[PDB]
């Protein structure tokens, strides 16, 4: 009398993280198949037929379906591998589809209310089972024979279908219904104590063999890796193992030495830290790549004009991570061309130490269509609702839209895309920020897109000798001299230059002999000279 | 639109047989 | 125990549901990658395959199929340099060498 294997118990499942979730598809989809079977027959209920389990891609959403497959005793379970159904001729999906339910038809009509259960795993059910509606070609007839098979004229009770999906809305709405599959949890991204308890299932069996060295610790790798998924987890193990492994191939087995040394093999702290920042990058994770390529040559300091903005932004960003009634926040930089707009805001982007950090430029979209700018758009901003902090930056909006002074002519439909999701909150409890940066401040405001933003940040140009002076100091070039001629000469005027010219100006100079240098920086600055 | 599907035929080949029966039961009586 | 069993494929970005973003139409109905991905890894685990993919437009392939567990080691081959065109130059005149056809001229 047992529908379950006589042995078992969930420290032997290999799962770790899902705890809760395990417990709620427990008590409703098990509840009434472990019961004494008199009290339910007195009670004249039926069994749940159905489980849909979606979210985030490589969480462990295929493991739990095998591992309550391979709970129960249950025979075999069948699989179908997603697109293994569809053929050429008429008529021959719904053969596939049907052969499956036949040998539960067949133990209900020869056995009753005695039959062993019957599991069918379905991968990815939003390949096929799309909406019912022109014409689709065969997605019609396979969503209607399948329909037609779990609830129909005829009665099965002895079935239980399982189905996995990472996007769970482009199902066909009939299919979801009270009935038919009806429980639907979702499984996300694990916190800590999941980490520790997936870096202990994975590390457990070479602690076993004393082959892991005692510096090591688990909490502590458990705290620095945040936002990683499980199977980034088993990636950093497998890149510790092979860095350690490598590490003896060149000592001991390379000079065909005796071994005891590379039998002293033993992976260390060092394996990991050392392959936490060159094998894995995570996909929901800062990844300190971008940043040495936005912000070529540092950030000097050239005067007062610097300090402000970072201040600033430094308490926008602690407003945000520290408020309850304001869960979204804006900022805008905007000032003239070549003064340095996205070599601050990556700066302040990177120094606020949140888990998500993403940069969205025109760079990467040469010859899109429309659609194309829409779909990258939302596809960036659909990742920071699945973290519990981010930063999304959005870089030269004037180039998105395809602007031109001419007509005046832009894109319509990405505006509108941009104006609505300006002004979307997260699900609850979930945090954001936004950063943009612009050059045409007006144009910006006649199209209404300064109510969308919440403030706006003010950059400047160089505008007097003594900020010129203290910029070439800084930088490095021509010497006391030379320094004293161009102080005597620029002091008694105004000069209006942006930060990313000087450092044209600097090499077009610096390309003449010795003598005639100086000269032609000042023939240069004068030349490209202009007033507000 | 580029789902293109088919249907299809059949022929077969035949042998022959009606006589042997007599040949077969006549040697055997 | 059975031995490695090596596929080679060629041009893997002419299946990608990726090239159909830029102005164009041809996406395969993208359930070819699909397809692809479920046999690598999925519900039905496999211990002996090393599949190796080639391609030369590399800013077309998906995302999908460059997670662990799958296609998860890149690497570039640039153009040589005057060592390699030397080396490559000597390799493929060493028969003609050892006949004397080749003049002492060259
Ligand atoms: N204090 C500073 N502020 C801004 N940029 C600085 C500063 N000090 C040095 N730089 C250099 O200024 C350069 C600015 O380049 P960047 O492309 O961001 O210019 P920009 O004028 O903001 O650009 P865009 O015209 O595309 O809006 C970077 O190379 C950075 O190294
Ligand atoms: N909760 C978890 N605990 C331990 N390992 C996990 C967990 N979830 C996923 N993994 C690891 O991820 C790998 C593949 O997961 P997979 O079944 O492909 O998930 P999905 O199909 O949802 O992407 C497995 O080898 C497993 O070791
Ligand atoms: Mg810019
Ligand atoms: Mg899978």
């Amino acid at each position: 009398q047992s529908i379950i294997n006589p042995d078992w118990n969930f420290e032997k499942m290999g799962i770790g993280g899902l705890d809760k979730e395990f417990s709620d598809i427990f008590r409703r989809a098990f509840a009434s198949r472990v019961f004494p079977p008199e009290i339910v027959e007195q009670m004249g209920c039926k069994h749940v037929k159905g489980i849909l389990l979606y979210g985030p891609p490589g969480c462990g959403k295929t493991l739990l379906a095998r591992q309550i497959g391979k709970m129960l005793n249950a025979r075999e379970p069948k699989v179908v591998n997603g697109p293994e159904i569809l053929n050429k001729y008429v008529g021959e999906s719904e053969a596939n589809i049907r052969k499956l339910f036949a040998d539960a038809e067949e133990e209900q009509r020869r056995l009753g209310a005695n039959s062993g259960l019957h599991i069918i795993i379905f991968d990815e059910i939003d390949a096929i089972c799309k909406q019912r509606g022109g014409s689709t070609g065969v997605h019609d007839t396979v969503v209607n024979q399948l329909l037609s098979k779990i609830d129909g004229v005829e009665q099965l009770n002895n079935i239980l279908v399982i189905g996995m999906t990472n996007r769970p809305d482009l199902i066909d709405e009939a299919l979801l219904r009270p009935g038919r599959l009806e429980v639907k949890m979702e499984i996300g991204l694990p916190d800590e104590k999941g980490r520790l308890q997936i870096l202990h299932i994975h590390t457990a069996r070479m602690r076993g063999h004393q082959l892991l060295s005692a510096d090591v610790d688990i909490k502590e790798l458990a705290v620095e890796t945040k936002n990683f998924s499980g199977a980034e987890l088993e990636g950093l193990v497998r890149a510790a193992q092979s860095t350690a492994m490598n590490r003896h191939i060149k000592a001991s087995t390379k000079v065909e030495v005796d071994m005891e040394k590379a039998e002293s093999l033993q992976v260390t702290r060092g394996d990991f830290l050392a392959s936490l920042e060159n094998d894995i990058k995570p996909a929901f994770g800062t990844n300190q790549e971008d940043y040495a390529s936005y912000i070529m040559n540092g950030i000097i300091k050239w005067g007062d004009p610097v300090t402000r903005v970072l201040d600033d932004g430094e308490l926008l960003v602690q407003q945000t991570k520290n408020s309850d009634r304001t869960p979204l926040v804006s900022v805008l930089l905007e000032g003239p061309p070549h003064s340095g707009k996205t070599a601050l805001a990556a700066k302040i982007a990177e120094e606020s130490n949140f888990p998500f950090i993403k940069i969205c430029s025109p760079d990467k979209m040469i010859g899109f269509s429309e659609t194309a700018k829409c779909q990258a758009m939302k596809k960036i901003f659909d990742d920071a609702y699945k973290s519990q902090l981010s930063c999304v930056v959005v870089d030269d909006i004037e180039r998105l839209l395809d602007y031109v002074p001419i007509g005046p002519r832009f894109s319509n439909l990405v505006l509108q895309a941009l104006l609505v999701l300006l002004k979307k909150a997260p699900p609850q409890g979930r945090k954001l920020l936004i950063i943009g940066t612009t050059s045409r401040k007006d144009v910006l405001q006649e199209m209404e897109m300064l109510n969308a933003f919440s403030t706006t940040i003010h950059v400047p140009n160089i505008a007097t000798g003594e900020q010129l002076l203290e910029a070439l100091e800084l930088l490095g070039n021509f010497k006391d001299k030379e320094r004293t001629t161009i102080a005597q000469q620029v002091k008694g005027k105004k000069v209006w230059i942006g930060i990313k010219k000087l450092l044209m100006l600097i090499e077009m100079s610096l390309q003449m002999d010795p003598e005639y240098r100086v000269r032609k920086f000042l023939a240069l600055l004068r030349e490209e000279g202009a007033s507000p | 639109s580029i789902s293109k599907q088919a249907l299809s035929e059949i022929e077969t080949r035949h042998s022959e047989i009606i006589k042997l029966e007599n040949s077969i039961r006549e040697l055997h009586d | 125990n059975s031995g490695l069993h090596i596929i080679i494929f060629d041009e893997i970005d002419a299946i990608c549901k990726q090239r159909g973003s830029m102005a164009g139409s041809t996406g395969v109905h993208d359930t070819v990658v699909n397809q692809l991905l479920s046999k690598i890894d999925g519900v039905e685990q496999l211990n002996n395959i090393l599949v190796i993919g080639m391609t030369n437009r590399p800013d077309l392939i998906d995302e999908a199929l460059l997670r662990p567990g799958r296609l998860e080691v890149k690497m570039e081959i640039g153009l040589p340099d005057e060592k390699g065109r030397l080396q490559i130059l000597h390799i493929h005149t060493a028969r003609m060498r050892g006949h004397q056809l080749l003049s002492a001229d060259v």
